[PDB]
């Protein structure tokens, strides 16, 4: 079995990130729908050690500040080697996709959104990959 | 010594060697054994032959330890489940450190008398002079008795 | 931790070179619109050390001189690497992308834009990488 | 010297070395153990030399530490977990520093006397004859006894 | 000398060294350990033995600081945090400089009397002669007392 | 020879040094050494000596000047900042030279008499005879005085 890649990394350095679990709830009293006010519950954590990196090329869509015909958009997105297990949403349930505070390119912190986690059951060290979305600018996501 | 100052004395002397690499009960082991075979309560004379012979004794135990495991006969690692990769390549640290440690005892104790007696020249000491002459059992030149014994020719070494 | 990336190179030749801060500004008095006669202020300054170098490819939309319906229009960019730390836009703000000041294929020297910038925040070293594209002739951008 | 100067004089000897790299606990076990032997209250002429050994268990303590760890026994090293990667390929260092340092005492203390004595010549000294000469127990080539022992042969070094 | 142009001084004579390889505090060190044990304001016929010993501390000093951090025992390096690469590959010069210095000690001050007495001949000066001759403590061949001591054999070195 | 001259032909000698490998102050200050030391301005024959420990001195200056630095320790370098690769692979160059101009002082001043005295004979020259034989302190074969000196063995080397 493996030996050395079930121990933590001794010379590129790692660093811990803040992270926070995501729920749903309905509010309005009356109204028939499963929507209702929706509501977000959130419990913080951390992860236990992390590295970030960047996108790699130069598609337009990957750009930080795009042009649209309302103004100069923001995105950003990361990719992300961990040792923590961060899920995303499921299906018939009350869960949402986990989130983690992050470095952007305009100075600032703000949320980004797991999209796709990368899992090798068979292998048995726990050491993940995944990639994030910045949340739009002004909003909590989804 | 009691029973709980030989561990800590140990790991001390062995640069603070952790519990896993070596446990407690093993150091007692070798410890126990040279305490019966020194009487040490009975003759406290023997502290620093038996603390030297316990310290010794556990390298020679921790020798072994890497012997009897993988960690002995690899030479080279390569560890890649993605993209993390691992390369990396202590049996031949402690060879020579025993042979060290075998020649510089005081770093044990200073009172074990090493490095005494090297050179030795005989018939110039009376006391040593005296103790060979007077030894019934010594047999020396002016005994050669030749094809049968003569009563001109002494049977014992010491003078009359 | 990184050591030698956490110095200044030695072997290659690195330049510095000039750049601009960029915000905006209402000017009409009754207009009722946030553009009103829109302005820019700039604050000038430089970059401590960089690395210019151009698109790689050949592809139509990289070539330097573009033939349209009115004329043959212009066009260039660059990627660079520096060690100066240059900003995007920002939604909800008066602040603008930072421009820097280039030689181009024409001979002559022109603003670059920034549109891309690239960061690695868990590795501590500040080295960062731009993707810049030159503004219109007979303009300053947006 | 007090407890708290020998920290500060060597560490100074030793370049300025840390406290993770070796601990103020143990250099007050070195230096206890040679203060207790050596008695330096009673007898103030061996702070040097009490000194000088305090620091070369030290580094024999040093030593032993790269030991009993991973850093004896591995020469490589490769970190990739992305973008970043490491490759580099002090126990042997430390060995012929020992060596040298046994060999120049004089850059702990000046006044240990250091290299006097190489060259030995026996029978040009009075003060050397004589005190071999009346040594009783001395038994030198004047003694030879041969078969009996007889008055003609003196059983005393020294003369009458 | 005053305290302020030995460091001028050596710093011109190591070649400019910088403040961080060594600080001003560590030359005074040495230098303070030097003035002591020669008493340079009561006898300044030491300035050059004194200068000479300083510059070889502090090349000690140097090599020792080389040893006791990662900077000895590693030989290749490489950086990579994108498209940014590095490899590269003074313990081992500092060595030889000593041993160098050691044997050109002009380099420092020519009035030090290197090189002078390298070969030396017995019993071909009057002065050396009278000198080992009327000694009282010397023991030559024609002492040789044999079996018990005579009158007609001298026993003093000097001629009366 | 003026404080001006001797930066223009050390630099000259040098092969066209530049002012940053070496600055014209530390050659002043070896200049200075050695003009102090032979009072040149008392003595103007000691020009070609001082001139050429002062071209020698500055050489050893620019060995260790390689030395406290990075660039003796160094044999690689690799720098990639994206399209621009830069990979290649004067301490040890400094050393033969030196080496090379302590055999060739001609190289520096012909009238230096390199090279006149490597062998010598003794006994076949009157000068060196008498010079010899005349010196009050010298002890020669002839002095032999044995058990207890005699007036038959004379006791100065030189004839009456």
């Amino acid at each position: 079995a493996y030996s050395l890649l079930s121990s933590r990394n001794r010379l590129i350095p790692r660093v811990e990130v803040q992270c926070r679990k995501r729920e749903w709830v309905k509010t309005d009293p009356d109204s028939p729908f499963l929507n209702g006010g929706r509501e977000v519950l959130y419990t913080p954590f951390t992860a236990v050690e992390c590295t970030v990196q960047p996108m790699r090329g130069k598609a337009i869509r990957d750009q930080n500040n795009q042009l649209m015909i309302g103004g100069e958009e923001d995105y950003d997105s990361y990719t992300v080697y961990s040792e923590t297990l961060l899920f995303r949403a499921r299906e018939g349930t009350e869960h949402l996709s986990d989130q983690m505070l992050l470095p952007d390119s305009g100075g600032g912190q703000t949320w980004f959104t797991v999209m796709k986690a990368d899992m090798y059951p068979s292998s048995g060290v726990p050491r993940y990959r995944y990639y994030l979305i910045a949340v739009p600018v002004g909003t909590e996501g989804g | 010594m009691t029973n709980e100052q030989v561990i800590e004395l140990v790991r001390v002397l062995l640069g603070g060697i952790t519990t896993e690499e070596i446990s407690d009960q093993t150091i007692i082991f070798f410890w126990t054994k040279w305490k019966l075979t020194y009487d040490l309560d009975n003759r406290p004379e023997k502290i620093p032959a038996a603390l030297y012979n316990t310290v010794v004794d556990c390298v020679r135990w921790l020798i072994v330890q890497e012997v009897s495991s993988g960690n002995s006969s690899i030479r080279e690692r390569f560890e890649k489940i993605g993209d993390e990769t691992i390369s990396v390549k202590s049996w031949e640290s402690w060879k020579d450190f025993l042979d060290w440690l075998e020649l510089n005892p005081d770093y044990i104790d200073p009172s074990l008398a090493f490095n005494s007696s090297l050179v030795i020249i005989g018939g110039v000491r009376k006391d040593e002079f005296f103790r060979v002459k007077n030894n019934p059992n010594s047999y020396n030149g002016f005994m050669e008795q030749g094809v049968y014994p003569t009563p001109a020719i002494p049977k014992q070494s010491a003078w009359p």
